[PDB]
């Protein structure tokens, strides 16, 4: 359900994530964040289905992160991912 | 199997539409033939057979390779109109047309070739060699901007 993830907004240590979805059928999301590769750990936070931004700070300058979306639906998702470099 | 020829066949579409376009063909050609790089491992692993399965790891890297090529399959269409190109080349500053997407493309392709040889166990090749994707950019950037101000 959720496209067209990119970045439109970022510092060496909080991006601004933003993605199109038809929000008005969507429950809420799932942010994941993490280091790419090596079995990195992930971090975890809700966003409401209203929105189509998001905000992710206490990064690492100069690290490549993966960045995932959940949408969930309660009326009626495959995730979506991409990766940027702080 | 299915996901794996789809990526295979949209990068050889991608490298079809590039060589299709009349403006800034430097930077299009560029961009078709640094697809075509980062499609051939993957071609070489759907040659295997049946017998190789990616894992959800590499699939996740295939997938955001997948919505890269169709990140630049809409720019290929949007540029493919001169007024779309004057109204870029006009408002940016270094004036390269994909250099959002190519960024896109080398961080992928090093996350498909550790990939592709530590868990497919497949030999990979470096993509191009000359200079750095960033003065590759740099240099058919001024070589497009110079031929499109001599079209009349
Ligand atoms: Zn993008
Ligand atoms: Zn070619
Ligand atoms: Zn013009
Ligand atoms: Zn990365």
């Amino acid at each position: 359900v959720p496209t067209k993830l990119e970045v439109v907004a970022a510092t060496p240590t909080s991006l601004l994530i933003s993605w199109d979805a038809d929000t008005y059928y969507i429950w809420y999301y799932r942010i994941t964040y993490g280091e790419t590769g090596g079995n990195s750990p992930v971090q975890e936070f809700t966003v409401p289905g209203s929105s189509s931004t998001a905000t992710i700070s206490g990064l690492s300058p100069g690290v490549d992160y993966t960045i995932t979306v959940y949408a969930f639906s309660d009326y009626y998702s495959s995730p979506i991912s991409i990766n940027y470099r702080t | 199997s299915e996901n794996l020829k789809h990526i295979i066949t949209l990068g050889q579409v991608i490298h079809k539409r590039c060589e299709e376009m009349k403006y800034c063909k430097k930077q299009c050609r560029r961009l078709g033939h640094r697809v075509l790089g980062l499609i051939k491992p993957l071609e070489m692993l759907q040659d295997q057979g049946k017998r190789s399965v990616p894992s959800e790891k590499l699939t996740t890297a295939m997938n955001r390779f997948k919505a890269a090529l169709e990140e630049a399959n809409g720019e290929i269409e949007k540029f493919s109109n001169r007024s779309n190109i004057c109204r870029f080349l006009t408002a940016s500053q270094d004036k390269i047309l994909f250099k959002d997407v190519n960024r896109k493309l080398s961080d992928v392709w090093k996350e498909l070739s550790l990939l592709l040889q530590v868990e497919q166990r497949m030999p990979v090749s470096p993509i191009s060699q000359g200079a750095s994707w960033a003065q590759e950019d740099q240099q058919d950037a001024d070589e497009d901007r110079r031929a499109f101000q001599m079209l009349r």
